[PDB]
């Protein structure tokens, strides 16, 4: 199961 | 202004000069009509050889709606990486609403000609005759080019694949599921080379939405008629999870609904603990107020990286 990384600006 | 010639657009090996195209198209610069027809039909011929359901390996950058917003498409490629070394999957809705629909089509088709094995385009619900006639794309084609160019785009849109199986883990579509799509073979058996019907599995792939209360259903109805779209269905969280489990998939990646941040991750599966559904939306939108923000999804090294841009 992959991990989730959110990159916001 | 100057209409780009075939020698200006294509090199001697037939490769489109996409940097020249990019600089000219953003000024609403036009090509010669024969050159536009060449781009559209060469791209269409590549799309026609592809399967209904694409097999796309990771790494890939997944992109939602563009809607003719050429300046944001240019930014998206800056954020997502150059197509010269980045695999791309677009989930449809290239035209209408925005101001530069034919420019987005010509540029993406050029990129497909140049990178046929690493840049992929799916069909959205706007890539059809009915919607481009109702919104502005049909008129813009006739104005800037001709009805022959519009007709070529319509035939090219018929060639767009309907879905992608990504890393053997994700089903990617513009809209969503269908009461008549219970296996991946159900997608493979469709005849996609047509205007999307008013109802049926092809319609639903392009048109359906998660329920407003997705993940907290008051009833057990997997598919309910979609009163926002006036066609197709709302799908429920049990509907999605059952599809995922039956088909050994992790999630559905789709577009089609604008989001405050450019993305939304819905309720996690009770089996895997991974979001059962992800919406990605890759250009600005005007619903209530204007929203400049957008996001793309980069799947790489077993990390689902949602990258927001245009803040
Ligand atoms: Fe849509
Ligand atoms: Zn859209």
């Amino acid at each position: 199961t992959p991990s989730v990384v959110i990159t916001v600006c | 202004s100057h209409r780009l010639t075939a020698k200006e657009v294509f090199d001697n090996d037939g490769k489109p000069r996409v940097d020249i195209l990019k600089a000219h198209l953003m000024k609403e610069g036009r090509l010669e009509e024969s050159v536009a027809l060449r781009i559209i039909t060469e791209g269409a011929s590549i799309l026609r050889q592809e399967k209904n359901l694409l097999d796309i390996d990771a790494p890939v950058t997944v992109c939602g709606d563009i809607h003719g917003q050429f300046f944001d498409l240019m930014k998206l490629f800056e954020v997502g990486g150059s197509p010269a070394n980045t695999r791309y999957l677009f989930l449809g809705d290239y035209v209408d609403r925005g101001y530069f629909s034919i420019e987005c089509v010509l540029y993406l088709w050029a990129l497909k000609i140049l990178y046929p094995k690493t840049l992929f385009l799916l069909r959205g619900n706007h890539e059809c005759r009915h919607l481009t006639e109702y919104f502005t794309f049909k008129q813009e084609c006739k104005i800037k080019y001709s009805e022959r160019v519009y007709d070529a785009c319509m035939d090219a849109f018929d060639c767009l694949p309907l879905a992608a199986l990504m890393n053997q883990q994700f089903l990617c579509v513009h809209g969503g599921l269908s009461p008549e799509i219970n296996t991946l073979d159900d997608i493979r058996k469709l005849d996609r080379f047509k205007e999307p019907p008013a109802y049926g599995p092809m319609c639903d792939i392009l048109w359906s939405d998660p329920l407003e209360d997705f993940g907290n259903e008051k009833t057990q109805e997997h598919f309910t008629h979609n009163t926002v779209r006036g066609c197709s269905y709302f799908y429920s969280y049990p509907a999605v999870c059952e599809f995922l489990q039956h088909n050994n998939l992790l999630s559905i990646l789709r577009a089609h609904e604008a989001q405050d941040a450019g993305y939304r991750m819905y309720r996690k599966s009770q089996t895997t603990g991974f979001p059962s559904l992800i919406t990605i939306f890759s250009a600005p939108n005007y619903l209530d107020v204007y929203n400049n923000k957008a996001a793309v999804l980069k799947y790489e090294n077993n990390v689902m990286n949602i990258r927001q841009f245009n803040c």
